[PDB]
Formats: C-alpha cells, sequence, structure tokens
C-alpha cells in the first residue's frame, strides 16, 4: 500500500550555495584621499587667514578705545 | 587539489605604493571595520524573551 518516505533531497537536489570569499573593494585611490585632503586643509587655512586679520583689526579698535579713554 | 592562502606579490609600481601608504596614514580599513560594525549595530537582535519565550525543541 504505502510507499517508502524518508528524508531526501527535492528533485533536481538544492540550489548552487555559494562559499567563496566575497570582499569587494570600496574603491578609492590614494591620490584622491591624499588631494581631498590637502584641499581642505587649504581651504581651513584661508578661512582661517582671513579670520584671524579681522581679528587683528577688531583688537586694534579695542586697544585704541582703551588708549583714548586712558588719561 | 590544495589551495594556497598567503601566496600573494603586493605590486610595487607609484599607483599601489601610494595606495598602501594612504592607507597607513588614514586608516582606511580600520574604518572598514568600524562601518561593517555599524551596519551591524542598526539590524533586528537575536534575542529571545525568556521566560515568556521558549528556545525550539524537537520530540
Ligand atoms: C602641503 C602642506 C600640507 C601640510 C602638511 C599636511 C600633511 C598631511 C598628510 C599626512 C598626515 C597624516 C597623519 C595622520 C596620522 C597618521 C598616524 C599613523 O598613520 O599611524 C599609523 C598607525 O595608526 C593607527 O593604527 C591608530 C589606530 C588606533 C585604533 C583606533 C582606530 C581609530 C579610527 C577611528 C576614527 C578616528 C577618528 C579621528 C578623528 C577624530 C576627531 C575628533 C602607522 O602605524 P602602522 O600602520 O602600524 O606602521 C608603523 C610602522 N611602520
Amino acid at each position: 500500500a504505502s510507499k517508502v518516505k524518508q528524508d531526501m533531497p527535492p528533485p533536481g537536489g538544492y540550489g548552487p550555495i555559494d562559499y567563496k570569499r566575497n570582499l569587494p573593494r570600496r574603491g578609492l585611490s590614494g591620490y584622491s584621499m591624499f588631494a581631498v585632503g590637502i584641499g581642505t586643509l587649504l581651504f581651513g587655512y584661508w578661512s582661517m587667514m582671513k579670520w584671524n586679520r579681522e581679528r587683528r583689526r577688531l583688537q586694534i579698535e579695542d586697544f585704541e578705545a582703551r588708549i583714548a579713554l586712558m588719561p | 587539489t590544495y589551495k594556497f592562502v598567503n601566496m600573494r606579490e603586493p605590486s610595487m609600481d607609484m599607483k599601489s605604493v601610494t595606495d598602501r601608504a594612504a592607507q597607513t596614514l588614514l586608516w582606511t580599513e580600520l574604518v572598514r571595520g568600524l562601518g561593517m560594525t555599524l551596519s551591524y549595530l542598526f539590524r533586528e537582535p537575536a534575542t529571545i524573551n525568556y521566560p515568556f519565550e521558549k528556545g525550539p525543541l524537537s520530540p
């Protein structure tokens, strides 16, 4: 009557199983990274130049006010 | 049949040397590990709520 029934793989087998290493490269050359670093350094230098010159002028103005008030 | 696990030779041209130096001086693989841990942070944990939840068993 009944037939044999046990754990067997399905007909046609199972699908392929990935086993190879997969470590993809994110991707950016060293030249590009160094250029980005130097560029942001230069931008910071320029902004600091302008801001510190303005600060020098402001300090000179304050010193002038003190000089006027001194006598 | 046998495989070689650590039998690679780095290329000595200027571009590859610059890439290795950039990795050394900017810590690229360290940020890669940081990013993988960050990605792992944003997924569901595997913790069940014992004793209100139970692990699977068999007959
Ligand atoms: C044109 C004019 C420009 C003016 C000059 C500017 C030049 C700039 C270009 C070069 C500067 C880069 C230097 C920055 C620091 C470099 C230090 C370094 O590279 O040390 C590494 C090592 O550094 C480390 O490994 C430290 C890692 C510590 C583990 C924690 C990882 C930290 C990374 C997470 C993010 C860090 C966040 C930093 C910014 C935070 C700001 C709040 C070298 O060691 P080894 O690879 O083992 O080899 C030495 C033997 N030959």
